[PDB]
RNA sequence: UCGACGUACUUCAUAGGAUCAUUUCUAUAGGAAUCGUCACUCUUUGACUCUUCAAAAGAGCCACUGAAUCCAACUUGGUUGAUGAGUCCCAUAACCUUUGUACCCCAGAGUGAGAAA
RNA sequence: AUCUGUUUGGUGGAACCUGAUUAGAGGAAACUCAAAGAGUGCUAUGGUAUGGUGACGGAGUGCGCUGGUCAAGAGUGUAAAAGCUUUUUGAACAGAGAGCAUUUCCGGCAGCAGAGAUUUCAGCUGUU
């Protein structure tokens, strides 16, 4: 006695109409068992008469959680006011079939003229369209079933998680890895730097050893004929004549033995040494935005030992959660390649591991936590260091 | 045709396109193929001597078991049929029916000969030398792939003087002499 | 096969033709051969739509081949046997086996609808119906529908009634597009006017509604377009939360000004009322942002609107010197509540529009209003 | 040499259940098959051409008319480079040694209730 | 080394024995030509086949059908009720196209004006 079939897509609601109805009490045969995969024998059972895709993501998770608990979103109960007819309540019920159980109740106190049913006969006809999805649909646009199902089961599974961009720690394993990188390469290409203006000017590489100064320098002093007292005074401005080097370079330019390059080259001197500035730059930037980071995912942990060290070690673990699983031994041998912990050396060493494991466990399953234990606990550590 | 259904190969069990009970199994196919016959009516021919052996042999049966006749012609016949090579062993009259084939008189054609002198690698190859005058039987070459050798004649099938294959075998083994060819 | 039983559903048809002297039996011959190549193109595997459309097309031809015979031979508008009809039932029986097979086309209903409306005593509009509560359920989400029967039901038959049910249900089925929306008020506005203006006609021979659904229509919309660019998820971040707060105020801006336009063209409502409520809606805070701190040039334009209110509609020829007064009396009041900057871009507008609408069209010597609206210019 | 007796030794049965055999039905209702074809992938077999082990025989001779290969000759390119020849296991590299710089000399899936007096 | 002679790897494959096969065993080529097997793809959809033989269709009337509201009736229950069942009837209202009749009009012909791109439809008057 099934009329009409109530199918949730991840894309929207379908609703069939039951051409004909298999027989009941062979339902158990074979035959009927065949027909249900044959797509020839299935197409004359059901058809489709309507389907009400979701306006977007959003939508698909509002009734996603309706339909997880049984509830008749507002979209549902327009496409059944559509397509149901209306019977009475008591004589005759037009007869719908729907897969979950626990939606019966609700659909009736919407629509009391449907009876809902959920029998093994209606699980048969939803299995069959499950089973032949978008062949049924005679083209109409349901976009692609699996691909959505995949967008819809990440949203689905992470809102009853509450899954947070909070919880996040991941960035600091980005930014630890990022920060030494721009330490390598700012100091690769400072280098090279000094190589090249060091054909056209080979001493001045040596008044000025720190390169990050003398990439700045260089950018002043693109050619060592360019000597005048405004410039020498620019150039001490540039860093301080404590040193002196602002009276060495021009009395050294005037007498030196680099020889002079083309202008194309000292361009490229002057572009290069302008890119290891930006680099410099950049890092510190990043190195602020992992301090920041650090002190709202792992408050405790960073209070504890510090910012960049907190965020080697989370690194080294893999994650934080991996560090807090850890017992307290695991943890020392983990910063033991770098010595980030570090007989009396090793005894706070070691009693300094468990603290920072203590550390881990309370920022990993904390939603918000706070620096009240990291602080207590690294004053633990304080009176344990003056005791030894 | 093609693969049966199970209904339609209830309703058609005798149905076979390739396989009738008048071929009798298609046992002349198969001993045409074992020994290269190229006549197709060459083992029909075969088959009706057999029939006239085996009708001889029953009738002699039937005669009282003391017949001084019919032991002198059971013997005659199991003499004549040895001498030709159609029957191994004198030794049993039941040979007569049971051992009497057309396998057996194929067994005695000039290219099987040939092969079980182990003058010809296959009896197709066999077929070939004799088809291409390399064969002889006594001083008269034979290019008759279905000529019967006696087993008395079986003593003089060699290869003809001026036989390409002839040289070959003696330069193999160093020992051909040009003065005989 | 299917395809015999339809070629044999045409020899009644084909029959007839021959007996009536239209065709020949060799032309009858041909006709049939040509429909056997068609019915197998439909009941086979790979046919489309364009199979439907042929076989559509060139059944039409033969109607018309077949009209033209029987005005030339017979000499007669209408001979009354099947072959009347015939040729027509056939053609509705290809489109619903089209529409059918591939419900996807909407270029095909379309062709379906226009075809059966074009024939209206053949066809009854209840069979319109069918085929319009059928589309329906296969393409709720397509407005263009829903607006179509509208239309077809209040200018065909005129039911205001069930054309409003189809806006009703439309917008239930559709809230987030704002060209429902639009289209509804259209509308409503319409049956109004018709109705004030049948009001007007009965004397010589003796809008509040469209405004609730511009409210509802401003709130709906707005959390649809939250739900989007939001994907899954909420805005953890305060700012961008605020950003999407501006968005659908810039948005919603854009939507209510349409309504702003539309109303210009009903004469007969007191639109001046209908703009003003326009305006009482954004002077309330929405979404804990004010127009006035916010979005000052949105505010400019409400400000904008509000002070040439009273003289919007006023032709030249009766332009009051009082409304005109109560006009610039408006536009020093905001003032005194405006920075300079804004201040600066009112006083420009609001020069321009006095010049382009009034001055431009004054006749500097015969007219003392000019010289008046001169000097407010120049004190402007 | 045969008998009888005694002794020793060899051999012989029979059951329960299922399936296949009737151009439906092998006797049982506990079992399972009734559709006028349109494509694509894969697999098996056989022809045709050529060929190896691996050879053997040429329906045979003349004439005309095409084709292919190898030499000679000539023409182009060629020591200012013809021919032959593993980029594809980073010679844009690996490994070893020396030097310089910064750290290290306790257990490791560490142990698990002592310590101080 | 006119030393030694075992092992490892390659070449080779007598005899005996065992197994399999046999018009001997193979190889290469393909937008070639055949005969078959398996799997997969495709709306692959008449449970009784278009609204229609002037044997007709459209418009409208009536009957019929549907929904709930109200009123009354019957039953049950009560001290009296309230409350519940009703294949009991009626009223107005809201409808479906989903059946049955209906000749009441229209679909022959001419003229008026209107909507859309010479053609399509709607209306009005005369006429068969
Ligand atoms: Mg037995």
């Amino acid at each position: 006695p099934i009329e009409y079939l109530l199918f949730e897509e991840p894309t929207g609601y379908a609703v069939f109409k039951v051409k004909l109805q298999q027989d009941d009490i062979g339902s158990r045969l074979k035959e009927v068992q065949e027909q249900i995969n044959d797509f020839g024998a299935f197409t004359k059972l059901i058809e489709l008469v309507s389907f009400a895709p979701f306006k977007g993501a959003a939508e698909a998770l509002e009734n996603a959680n309706d339909i997880s608990e049984g509830l008749v979103s507002e979209s549902l109960k327009a496409i059944l006011d559509l397509n149901l007819p209306k019977a009475s309540s008591k004589k005759k019920n037009i007869t719908l079939a729907i897969s979950d159980k626990n939606l019966g109740p609700s659909i009736k106190e919407e629509f009391p003229y449907v009876d809902c049913i959920s029998n093994e006969l209606a699980q048969d006809l939803i299995r069959g369209v499950r089973l032949h999805g978008e062949k049924l649909f005679k083209g109409l646009q349901s976009g692609d079933l699996e691909r959505a199902q995949l967008g819809l089961g990440h949203a689905y599974s992470r809102a009853k998680v509450k899954f947070s961009v909070q919880k996040n720690d991941n960035h600091i394993i980005q930014a630890i890895a990022l920060l030494d990188q721009l330490d390598k390469d700012i100091n690769t290409f400072a280098m090279r730097v000094k190589e090249w203006y060091g054909w056209h000017f080979p001493e001045l590489a040596k008044l000025v050893p720190d390169n990050y100064t003398f990439a700045k320098l260089v950018l002043f002093i693109k050619d060592k004929a360019s000597l005048n007292d405004d410039s020498l005074h620019d150039l001490a401005a540039l860093l301080n004549e404590d040193s002196g080097i602002a009276q060495r370079v021009i009395d050294n330019a005037r007498i030196s033995m680099g020889q002079d390059i083309s202008e194309t080259d000292m361009e490229n001197v002057c572009v290069f040494a302008q890119r290891v500035a930006s680099l410099a730059d950049y890092r510190r930037q990043l190195y602020d935005y992992l301090c920041e980071k650090m002190h709202t995912v792992a408050p405790n942990l960073s209070e504890l030992i510090g910012e960049v060290i907190g965020a080697r070690l989370i690194s080294h673990a893999g994650s934080l959660t991996n560090l807090s699983k850890q017992a307290a031994s695991t943890v020392q041998i983990l910063g033991a390649e770098k010595a980030l912990f570090r007989k009396n050396k090793g005894r706070i060493s070691r009693y300094l591991a468990n603290k920072c494991s203590m550390a881990s466990r309370i920022d990993n399953y904390s939603e918000e936590p706070s620096n009240v234990f990291g602080s207590v606990l690294k004053k633990q550590v304080e009176q344990r260091l003056e005791f030894y | 045709v093609r693969k049966l259904k199970h209904h339609e190969q209830k309703l058609l069990k005798k149905v076979d396109f390739l396989e009738w009970k008048q071929d009798q199994g298609h046992r002349d196919t198969q001993v045409m193929r074992t020994y290269h016959i190229q006549n197709r009516e060459d083992y029909h021919k075969y088959n009706r001597i057999c029939g006239d052996i085996r009708r001889l042999a029953n009738k002699l049966s039937l005669l009282p078991p003391t017949d001084p006749f019919r032991r002198k012609h059971e013997q005659l016949l199991l003499d004549k049929l040895y001498a030709m090579g159609v029957l191994t062993t004198k030794s049993k009259i039941s040979d007569l029916e049971n051992k009497v084939t057309v396998s057996a008189i194929c067994r005695r054609r000039l290219p099987v000969i040939m092969h079980r002198l182990k003058m010809a690698e296959t009896i197709q190859d066999a077929v070939k030398f004799i088809e291409q005058g390399h064969v002889r039987v006594g001083p008269n070459l034979i290019n008759d792939p279905a000529y019967l050798v006696t087993r008395n004649m079986e003593d003089y099938v060699t290869w003809v003087d001026n036989s390409k294959i002839k040289k070959t075998l003696l330069r193999y083994r160093n020992q051909i002499d040009d003065f005989d060819f | 096969s299917k395809t015999r039983y339809y070629l044999e559903q045409c020899i009644p048809e084909m029959d007839d033709l021959v007996e009536k002297g239209l065709f020949t039996k060799n032309e009858v011959s041909l006709i049939m051969k040509k429909r056997t190549d068609f019915e197998h193109r439909l009941n086979s595997r790979g046919s489309s739509i364009n199979d439907y459309i042929k076989y559509i097309n060139y059944e039409s031809n033969v109607n018309k081949l077949r009209a033209k015979r029987c005005k030339r031979i017979l000499q007669v508008k209408k001979t009354n046997s099947l072959s009347d009809w015939s040729i027509q039932q056939r053609i509705g029986f290809i489109y619903q086996r089209g529409t059918n097979k591939f419900p996807q086309d909407l270029k095909f209903w379309a062709m379906y609808l226009n075809y059966m409306k074009a024939r209206g005593n053949q066809t009854s509009y209840k069979k319109i119906h069918n085929i319009y509560n059928q589309l329906l359920k296969l393409h709720p989400t397509n407005v263009d529908i829903w607006i179509s029967c509208a239309k077809y039901e209040y200018e065909v038959h005129a039911n205001f009634k069930s054309c409003r049910n189809i806006f009703q249900n439309g917008l239930r089925f559709n809230p987030d597009v704002p060209k429902l929306w639009y289209e509804y008020v259209k509308f409503e506005l319409n049956f109004i006017t018709k109705l004030i203006n049948r009001r007007k006609v009965m004397g010589l021979i003796n809008g509040d509604i469209a405004l609730t659904i511009f409210d509802v229509c401003m709130k709906t919309l707005g959390k649809h377009y939250i739900n989007k660019h939001k994907g899954y998820y909420a805005i953890s971040d305060s700012k961008m939360n605020i950003e999407l707060n501006k968005e659908t105020l810039n948005y919603l801006f854009s939507e209510s000004l349409r309504y702003i336009k539309l109303f210009d063209e009903f004469l007969d409502l007191e639109r001046d009322y209908l703009i003003n409520h326009v305006l009482q809606f954004w002077k309330n805070d929405m979404y804990d942002l004010s127009l006035r701190k916010d979005l000052p040039e949105l505010y400019l334009k409400t400000v904008m609107i509000d002070i040439t209110l009273n003289i919007r509609y006023m032709p030249v020829e009766k332009l009051d010197i009082d409304q005109l007064q109560l006009s610039v009396k408006k536009y020093f009041a905001y003032i005194s509540k405006l920075d300079s900057a804004s201040v600066k871009s009112l006083k420009n507008e609001y020069r321009s529009y006095l010049q382009d609408n009034y001055l431009k069209k004054m006749n500097a010597e015969d007219d003392p209003r000019y010289k008046i609206l001169d000097l407010i210019i120049s004190k402007l």
